């Protein structure tokens, strides 16, 4: 459907994910711990029940009407997590997420203020710069001609490389600033 | 007591 | 700090309406997995929770108490 | 200094408040306006003096 | 009159005072949320003056204190109505926004 | 940016159609165009019309709140599927079956209000009797005119 | 409430209107009924500043009530005689409602069984 | 102060208090206090200011405007007679719009002195009230934003053309 | 000392917040039983209502004919 | 509120779900325990993994993250990149 | 008014006699000086308007729109010296003389005590804004939006002039002040109904009316942001005034002639208002919202009831401050992202608080929030085309619906969400910009305290 | 209405604070032990709520009961309202049923605190209101209308038979 690596879902995937909403969509008919404890472990031995078919025609008409039987019996306001998609509390906390370069637009008598920290900083972003033509040079000696076939990014190969395109994944916000 | 730095945008001007 | 756990070994499913889902569950072949995982919220201090009545009653024998102490105190003060 | 709040948020504006209304509001005509008060049988008024007469008495029910 | 309406006028602006205080500031407060929820406890203390002495006498008014604006015969004023409603509803408004504040102090504490 | 990376006619030779979909970084055969009658779209893809909710949000977007990526085609309403408007999303019971719900159970509640206006509650009383020829002065007559007699008895 | 499945359940006829009644003359079967006393004068009541509704035929109690809550302010609850006096006369004038009620549901029984008698005669 | 007869009151009829209970209102002890504490500081403040005021003084005067010829007796595009009768016509439609300010005053706070009996005691605030609408009505409504002394003159003479028809129709 | 945070087992209370409470819970009790014993008559009715069938025709003006 | 948590807290908490797990002897697991080839486990059961791990710190692990954690270690690495921990 | 037109004239010897460095404080300080002196045209009387000579008087009307006239032209020339300074330095010089050169003809637009000189000044006032758009604009379309802005105003106002030389040569004069005197009520016919078209369809167009606003949202929009601001603030309202002046001659013809123009306003602020709902172009949403406004201005100075000229002259000084301040801030982030589409930079309220609250505070001004002059005059109108039919009400009510929905998802769309990755050139908010969105904005929330200077002739 | 609604949310908010940021009634319970004070304040709030006698919420809202039956009314809308007077007492104790009766359903790491004197005062004088408020209200109002006070049995105990229903 929609992956950063695969093109597409697997069956044993797609049989992963379904058993994984049904026992949420469960868990959220099933309110108590005991009774989804029950219809959890039945609904596990429904799974196991045709685990072994190796007719991957047969297997795919099973996924499918049991991906019918799922759409007719889905809580219609399932459980969701606080901090997942559709939770109370899911990006609620995005108007704190100050990105990092902010901190280079600071007047100096605030930047003065912290002084081990900005004296900290600025060989964080030395150590980006003398590591950013490396990863360039590294990224364009490995992709393959026709531009890269999946979304996968390679980590560092030498003792001293860090690995490319890293600034945006280590100085991301905290999730509670 | 492992006090963190609060990124915010200049707040000076 | 460092935060010391309870024991898992303790947290048995005896004594709990998981021993009866796992008699409910082995009546016909299965086996609950995840019982022991569960065991604390029906044991401990957690066990032995009130009912319905017995929440809206909360308070009700201190409060019939001092309803009876005042009310000997009406009768006695009009005389 | 311990009642710093009752002088500077409490006094200071019921005097500014009193000020603005007893000599720049009540001296314009209708500003304040107030219900006159409720006159019952067996009042006397203050600046007359003239006893209101009581009710006829009651068929006594019960 | 001269209780009542004094008293009325100054529940309001002794709500609109920490407005202007933070408004007017420069430096890091001294515990702000302290300083509204104590002014709102003050202003339920100061109107409940009014509302004590409407239930003696059922004391109405209105204080039409400050021409506004005359559109050629509406003569909008800025008009307060101590009525029952008003009497009833803001000590009630007061108490009920004072305990939400105090309740503020601890749940907003890390914003 | 340049000329030939700009919207531009609509497409009617396959070459041009082909180079349409290498404009806006799409496959050729996923490329449809708007059908020309004549409404301006051009050369402009016609995205199945899904909102914006309904794709994956737990992939890393470059832009997490539009959930969209950088040189990916926009939908013509972009603006308008975006998660704080109009969305598509499926839900648990069916369109039509929810307008059969909601106008039955509004149409019930209007003619159950109009059959309770019909025939109205009432208590087991007569009117409420009220002195001084059914209180005149009270009620707004002028004083210089005079009622009709309304006199109350006992019972 | 069995009124209201004797009118819609059962016929208009014999049920009395409310919105329209007494439909009979005030005399008709009472020799020499008596009028109602109001206690409190027009202007007394005009005076206490009344509800248009209060002004009822028992709206002296009331202002005695009325009364008694402003001169025992703050003592709010040593006014329970008068206004216990002021809801027994409201209950005593709702008793006189239902009495003008049951008047007309047994005279348009009266009315009904004198046409059956009329109809059964000739 | 103001004038009481273009701003009528009756006289204030308060009753006596009359307390029947032992426990004592708050309202005695906070007007006392508000005396004390607050009514004679601001009236000391206020004598100051009103002993500076009384070190100078000095007048300001009402405008008379005298009558000049209105617009009935200006000649026809004569427009400096009928601009001086436009000038008088203006400022009496807006003497006339502060009339109606003056009765609506009257209303308002008639109805509200009044309180609950206020749809029998003031029949008469509102019989000058509906006097003085029609009157204001009949004068100048309907003229437009562009308003003059010659519209209001010519729907003058339409409803007493009006008034005259019916009149002769009616004899 | 402030409440520590506790895993898989029942929290930490305060002898305070049991006591409060309580002290409400019995408040609450009391003041029912209290405004039940003295009015009687808010919940179950302040005067009789009257059966309109037991009023005799001599009181209601019902001559027979 | 809230409080911190550490990589010893989550791998203690990570071994201690896993040591409930019926399916998982106590005596042979470890941190770098592999579910499928160590363990012996079923994907099924590593789903239910997974999803013991959502309840237990509160927070769901997507399904492309979910399918490609196969050793504790692993889990408590992801669960310590989603929270900052060692701040 | 010679008071006010020789201290503008001798802005142009300030700016071109000046050093190098000082060739905007200098105009600013005495911009901001002849801004000052503009409070002396507040001496109105209620029958008498301040009638100064032949050519120039004054009366409620025309002192608010020469007080924001005058008070416009700093605020521009604090707008326009950031994007300008890698000018060159006597291009920069004529920039400021076509400035100064344009606020010079309104304020004797404003002040015509006769029509023909009106015509005159209002039609000279195309020239700077012309040469300001199609000079200084930045993109490529600044050229088109020029001649679509010429020849809309042209092809309205060449018939306006016919017509007023015909009122010249039939009533024999053209001054204000005697046609109030010597106006004759117009009859039915298709001369006198031709008669009032052209007397009206250069100021519908100005305004402009909906149908014939094509030139707007490619003016506003291609101008640079001194020539939106003037091209909203005052170039739209020249209609307004005129219409005002104009349908004092139009009686009662207009009882029955404005009846297609007022449905085309009816149903144009219900239109261009639901344009604002998907338009991506910032800048065009603001130029949109600004065709929305004018609508109920048009509709309120055609059913001429004396409610609907205090609403719509309100409207037209409440809507100049807040469209200048609503494309200062869509300048203050162009200047930061140099794009106009509203989906780019986002999330703007986690990195700039204080522009973010101007921008609230103009949002909020924009949906007429009460007790602003904007609600004021928004109310008034509403009023009056409530006693004008009773039906009117659903389409005022739902454009303030409308109204509203557009003029938050500006300010959630840019302000609000999650900001941009990419975008890291977003600068702290200057002293500058926040001294331009405070001169819109203070002016605007004080004048709610003493509303009736903004009410026109006949408060 | 105000005293014992602000209390409502107040204590849900507490439980939301408890839990970690955990709104959903699914993942709560065992809280009656765990949270007494907030037990106790939002027992109290849902039994004002659906108008336990001689709480606050009974000095308002079974008057209103006792003047929706006792007047020339759209039938119907009676009806109505009587069955949405069922659902206040439905709903109510689903809040008490999911929230703090049964087991605990939320995860392990317990943090269970409401030990603030902010948290604790702040709850305790709406406590009081809701206990107190209706009572003083509504004696210190002055009367305004005639209340119907006569009706019959049935009629008089219609609110509390549905809410007990
Ligand atoms: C003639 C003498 C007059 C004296 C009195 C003046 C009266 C007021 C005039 C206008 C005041 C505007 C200035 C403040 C806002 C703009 C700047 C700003 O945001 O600063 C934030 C900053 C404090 O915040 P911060 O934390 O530092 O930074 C902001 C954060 O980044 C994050 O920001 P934020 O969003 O958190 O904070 C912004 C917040 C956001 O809040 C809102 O947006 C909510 C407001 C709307 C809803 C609530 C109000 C609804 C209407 C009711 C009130 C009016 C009627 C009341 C009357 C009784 C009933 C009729 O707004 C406020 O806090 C402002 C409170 C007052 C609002 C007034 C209404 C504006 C709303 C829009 C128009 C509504 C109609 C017109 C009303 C006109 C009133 C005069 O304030 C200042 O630094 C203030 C500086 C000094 C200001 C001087 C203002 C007057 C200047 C005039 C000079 C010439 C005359 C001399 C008088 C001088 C007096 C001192
Ligand atoms: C912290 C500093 C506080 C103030 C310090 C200085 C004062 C110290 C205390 C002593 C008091 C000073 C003397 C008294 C004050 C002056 C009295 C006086 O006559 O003042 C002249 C007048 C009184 O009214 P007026 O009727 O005389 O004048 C109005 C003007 N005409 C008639 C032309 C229309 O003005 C004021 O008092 C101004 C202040 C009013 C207070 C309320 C302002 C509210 C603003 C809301 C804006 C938007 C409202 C929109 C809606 C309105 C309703 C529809
Ligand atoms: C922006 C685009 C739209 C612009 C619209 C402009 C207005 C639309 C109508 C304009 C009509 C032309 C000017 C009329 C001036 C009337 C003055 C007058 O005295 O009239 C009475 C006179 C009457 O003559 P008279 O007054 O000498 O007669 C004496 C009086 N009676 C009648 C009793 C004998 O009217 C005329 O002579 C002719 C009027 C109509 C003219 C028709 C030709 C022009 C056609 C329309 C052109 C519109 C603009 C074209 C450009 C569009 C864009 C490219
Ligand atoms: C006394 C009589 C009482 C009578 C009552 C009934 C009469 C009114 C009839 C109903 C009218 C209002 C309801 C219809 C419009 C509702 C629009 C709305 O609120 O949309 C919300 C929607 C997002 O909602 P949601 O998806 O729930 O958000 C959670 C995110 N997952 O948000 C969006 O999609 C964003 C949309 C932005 C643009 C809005 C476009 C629609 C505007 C509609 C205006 C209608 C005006 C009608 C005026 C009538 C006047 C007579
Ligand atoms: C597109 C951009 C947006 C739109 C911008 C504005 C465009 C439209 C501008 C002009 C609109 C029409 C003029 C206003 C109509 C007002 C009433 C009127 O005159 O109706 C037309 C007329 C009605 O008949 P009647 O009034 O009896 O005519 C005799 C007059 N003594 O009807 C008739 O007699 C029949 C028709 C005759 C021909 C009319 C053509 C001349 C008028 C339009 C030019
Ligand atoms: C208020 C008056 C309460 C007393 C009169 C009503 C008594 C009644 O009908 O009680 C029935 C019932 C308790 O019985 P039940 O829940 O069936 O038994 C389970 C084992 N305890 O249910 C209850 O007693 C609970 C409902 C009480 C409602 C109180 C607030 C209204
Ligand atoms: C006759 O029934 C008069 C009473 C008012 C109309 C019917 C109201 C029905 C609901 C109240 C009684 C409910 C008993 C469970």
């Amino acid at each position: 459907a929609f992956l950063p690596s695969a093109a597409y879902l697997t069956h044993q995937q797609k049989v992963l994910q379904l058993y994984k909403r049904a026992l949420r969509h469960l868990e959220s008919r099933c309110v108590h711990r005991d009774k989804y404890r029950y219809f959890a472990c039945l609904l596990r031995a429904r799974f196991d029940e045709h685990k072994n078919e190796k007719d991957m025609v047969k297997a795919t008409q099973l996924l499918r009407e049991a991906e019918k039987e799922f759409w007719h019996g889905q809580h219609p306001q399932p459980y969701i997590f606080p901090e997942s998609p559709g939770g109370t509390s899911y990006e609620r906390y995005e108007c704190y997420k100050v990105p990092e370069w902010c901190l280079d637009d600071w007047h100096p008598s605030e930047k003065a203020m912290y002084p081990d920290y900005f004296a900290k900083r600025e060989q964080w972003k030395k150590l980006r710069r003398e590591s950013w033509e490396r990863e360039v040079k590294q990224l364009q000696e490995e992709t393959p001609v026709g531009g890269p076939r999946t979304e996968a990014l390679p980590p560092a190969r030498k003792q001293g490389d860090l690995p490319p395109l890293w600034w945006h994944i280590v100085t991301r916000p905290r999730e509670r600033p | 007591g492992k006090r963190l730095f609060i990124i915010k945008p200049s707040g000076f001007y | 700090s460092k935060m010391e756990l309870p024991d898992y070994k303790q947290w048995k499913i005896e004594g709990t309406p998981l021993e009866t889902v796992q008699e409910k569950l082995a009546a016909r072949g299965l086996r609950d997995p995840w019982g022991r995982n569960e065991a604390w919220r029906y044991m401990g201090g957690f066990a032995n929770n009130v009912s319905f009545v017995g929440a809206l009653l909360k308070g009700f024998k201190w409060g019939f108490a001092a309803f009876v102490v005042a009310v000997g105190a009406e009768y006695y003060l009009e005389s | 200094r311990h009642s710093i709040f009752a002088f500077t948020h409490v006094l200071i504006p019921v005097w500014i408040i009193h000020y603005y209304l007893k000599y720049h509001v009540t001296t314009k005509p209708y500003t304040i306006v107030e219900k006159k008060p409720r006159i019952f049988p067996g009042d006397t008024i203050l600046e007359t003096g003239e006893v209101i007469p009581p009710m006829k008495e009651f068929p006594d029910q019960h | 009159m001269n209780l009542f309406s004094s008293l009325t006028l100054v529940t309001l602006i002794l709500l609109t005072m920490p407005i202007a205080a933070i408004n007017f500031n420069t430096h890091k407060f001294t515990n702000y949320p302290l300083y509204v929820k104590t002014t709102i406890s003050c202003a339920f203390i100061t109107s409940m003056i009014p509302t004590m002495m409407f239930i003696h006498t059922g004391q109405e008014m209105i204080i039409s204190n400050w021409h506004w604006l005359t559109i050629q015969t509406l003569k909008l004023s800025l008009s307060f109505k101590m009525d029952f409603f008003s009497m009833m509803f803001v000590p009630v408004a007061l108490f009920v926004t004072w305990s939400i504040m105090e309740f503020s102090m601890w749940y907003m504490h890390s914003d | 940016i340049t000329k030939d990376m700009l919207p531009g006619p609509y497409p009617k030779t396959p070459e041009e159609r082909a180079a349409a979909a290498k404009k806006y970084n799409m496959r050729v055969e996923d490329y449809e165009p708007y059908p020309d009658d004549g409404m301006g779209y051009g050369d402009y893809p016609k995205l199945p019309d899904r909102s914006q909710q309904e794709r994956d949000p737990w992939y890393d977007w470059d832009h997490p709140d539009l959930r969209l990526n950088w040189g990916e085609p926009m939908h013509w309403d972009l603006d308008m599927y975006i998660r704080n408007r109009v969305d598509t999303s499926p839900t648990p019971v069916n369109w039509n079956l929810m307008c059969k719900h909601l106008f039955g159970f509004v149409a019930f509640m209007l003619f159950m209000f109009w059959v309770g206006e019909t025939y109205p509650t009432y208590q087991p009383v007569g009117p409420k009797q009220y002195p001084y020829n059914n209180l005149y002065l009270e009620r707004g007559g002028d004083p210089n005119k005079e009622p009709e007699p309304v006199v109350h008895y006992e019972i | 409430g069995a009124h209201l499945a004797r009118r819609y359940l059962g016929d208009a006829s014999v049920e009395p209107e409310p919105l329209r009644m007494p439909t009979f003359p005030p005399d008709y079967g009472f020799p020499e009924r008596k009028e109602r006393e109001m206690v409190a004068t027009q202007q007394e009541m005009n005076d206490a500043q009344l509800v248009l509704q209060q002004r009822d035929y028992c709206a002296h109690y009331l202002i005695r009530f009325l009364k008694c809550k402003r001169d025992s302010f703050p003592n709010f609850l040593a006014c329970k005689h008068e206004q216990h006096d002021w809801d027994y006369c409201e209950h005593l004038d709702y008793v006189k409602r239902m009495k003008e009620f049951e008047r007309e549901r047994r005279l348009l029984q009266r009315k009904k069984r004198r046409e059956q008698r009329e109809a059964d005669m000739a | 102060s103001w004038d009481k007869d273009v701003y009528p009151e009756p006289p204030r009829r308060t009753p006596a208090p009359s307390p029947q209970t032992s426990l004592p209102n708050p309202i005695t002890y906070l007007t006392k206090a508000f005396d004390l504490l607050v009514d004679r500081p601001v009236t000391l403040v206020r004598e100051f200011i009103e002993r500076q005021h009384a070190k100078n003084k000095y007048y300001y005067y009402h405008r008379e405007f005298r009558r000049v010829p209105d617009i009935t007796e200006c000649h026809e595009k004569d427009v400096l007679c009928m601009f001086e009768a436009e000038m008088q016509w203006k400022r009496d439609y807006k003497v006339d719009q502060e009339i109606v300010n003056i009765i609506q005053e009257r209303l308002k706070a008639c109805q509200q002195r009044e309180g609950e009996s206020h749809r029998q005691n003031c029949a008469k605030e509102l019989q000058q009230f509906t006097q003085v609408v029609k009157a204001y009505q009949d004068r100048y409504h309907d003229l437009g934003a562009h308003y003059s002394a010659r519209k209001c003159l010519a729907k003058q003479k339409q409803r007493m053309l009006a008034e005259r028809k019916a009149t002769k129709e009616a004899a | 000392a402030h409440i520590e945070p506790r895993y898989r087992q029942f929290p930490q209370l305060t002898r305070s917040q049991v006591i409060q409470a309580e002290f409400f819970s019995a408040t609450m009790w009391f003041w029912i039983l209290w405004r039940f014993w003295h009015d009687s008559d808010a919940v179950l009715g302040h005067f009789p209502y009257p059966d309109p069938s037991q009023w005799t025709d001599e009181e209601l003006g019902i001559p027979p004919d | 509120d809230a409080p911190p948590l550490t990589l010893e807290g989550i791998k203690d908490r990570v071994l201690y779900v896993l040591k409930l797990y019926d399916k998982i002897d106590p005596e042979k697991l470890s941190v770098n325990s592999h579910f499928m080839k160590d363990l012996g486990l079923d994907s099924l059961d590593q789903v239910e993994i997974i999803m013991a791990m959502e309840d237990e710190f509160g927070f769901e692990i997507p399904d492309i993250d979910a399918e490609k954690l196969m050793c504790p270690q692993e889990i408590v690495d992801y669960i310590a990149d989603k929270k900052d921990v060692y701040e | 008014m010679l008071k006010y037109i020789i201290p503008t004239m001798m802005l142009m010897p300030l700016t071109w006699l000046s050093k190098n460095s000082m060739i905007w404080i200098n105009t600013t300080l005495h911009s901001l000086l002849i801004s000052l002196t503009s409070l002396l045209l507040l001496n109105q009387f209620g029958d008498n308007s301040l009638n100064f000579s032949l050519t120039f008087f004054s009366d409620s009307l025309s002192t608010p729109l020469l007080i924001l006239t005058m008070w416009l032209l700093p605020l521009m020339l604090m707008a326009s010296q950031h994007h300008l300074s890698k000018e060159n330095l006597a291009r920069k010089k004529l920039f400021i003389s076509m400035l100064i050169l344009l606020q010079l003809f309104l304020i004797m637009t404003f002040t015509a005590t006769e029509l023909i000189f009106f015509y005159i000044m209002f039609e000279a006032t195309l020239v700077p804004t012309l040469i300001i758009i199609t000079r200084w604009g930045n993109q490529t379309e600044r050229l088109n939006a020029g001649l679509y802005f010429l020849f809309y105003t042209l092809a309205g106002s060449l018939p306006l002039l016919v017509a007023l030389i015909y009122i010249q040569n039939t009533m024999g004069s053209l001054n204000f002040l005697i046609l109030q005197y010597w106006v004759q009520p117009m009859p039915n016919s298709w001369s006198n109904t031709f008669m009032w078209l052209a007397c009206m369809m250069a100021f519908m167009v100005k305004m402009p009316l909906y149908g014939l606003h094509l030139w707007l949202p490619k003016a506003h929009v291609e101008a640079p942001i001194a020539g939106s601001m003037v091209l909203a603030a005052i170039l739209l309202k020249l209609g307004g005034y005129g219409m005002m002046r104009i349908t004092l001659l139009l009686n009662p013809i207009t009882d029955f002639m404005a009846y297609p123009f007022i449905m085309l306003s009816l149903w144009g602020m219900i239109m261009t208002s639901s344009i604002c709902l998907r338009q991506t172009d910032l800048k065009s949403l603001i130029a949109y919202s600004s065709v929305s406004h004018m609508a109920l201005v048009i509709v309120a100075i055609l059913i001429q009831t004396p409610w609907s000229y205090m609403g719509a002259t309100a409207l037209m000084i409440a809507h100049g401050l807040t469209s200048s301040m609503l494309f200062c801030l869509a300048n203050s982030n162009y200047e930061r992202v140099h794009s106009r589409t509203m989906i780019l930079a986002r999330g703007l309220q986690t990195l700039l608080p204080l522009m973010a609250a101007w921008w609230l505070l103009a949002s909020l001004t924009n949906l007429a929030l009460p007790p602003s002059i904007n609600l004021i005059g928004e109310l008034f109108v509403v009023m009056s085309t409530f006693s004008w039919s009773n039906i009117t009400i659903i389409l005022m009510g739902l454009n303030m619906v409308i109204t509203a929905l557009y003029s938050l998802y500006m300010l959630i769309t840019t302000q609000r969400g999650k900001h941009t990755h990419h975008i890291n050139n977003i600068l702290p908010s200057f002293t500058r910009e926040n001294a331009l969105m405070s001169l819109h904005m203070l002016p605007l929330l004080l004048l709610s305290l003493n509303p009736k200077i903004i009410l026109g002739p006949l408060y | 209405h105000a005293f014992f609604k602000a209390m409502l949310f107040m204590c849900s908010g507490s439980i939301i604070h408890s839990l970690n940021d955990e709104q959903d009634i699914r993942k709560m319970g065992g809280l009656f032990k765990a949270m007494p004070f907030t037990t106790t304040a939002l027992i109290i709030g849902s039994l004002a709520l659906t108008g336990m006698p001689f709480l606050t919420g009974f000095y308002s809202k079974d008057l209103i009961i006792e003047s929706a039956n006792t007047s020339y009314t759209n039938a119907w809308a009676l009806l109505m309202t009587l069955v949405a007077t069922s659902f206040t007492a439905i709903y109510s104790t689903r809040i008490i049923f999911f929230a703090l009766l049964g087991q605990p359903r939320f995860p392990t790491l317990i943090n269970i605190n409401e030990n603030n004197p902010f948290l604790i005062n702040s709850i305790k004088r709406l406590l009081i209101g809701s206990l107190f408020a209706g009572f003083i209200i509504s004696n210190n109002i002055p009367p305004m209308t005639i209340p119907q006070m006569t009706m019959p049995h049935y009629l008089k105990m219609t609110a509390l038979t549905v809410t007990i229903l």
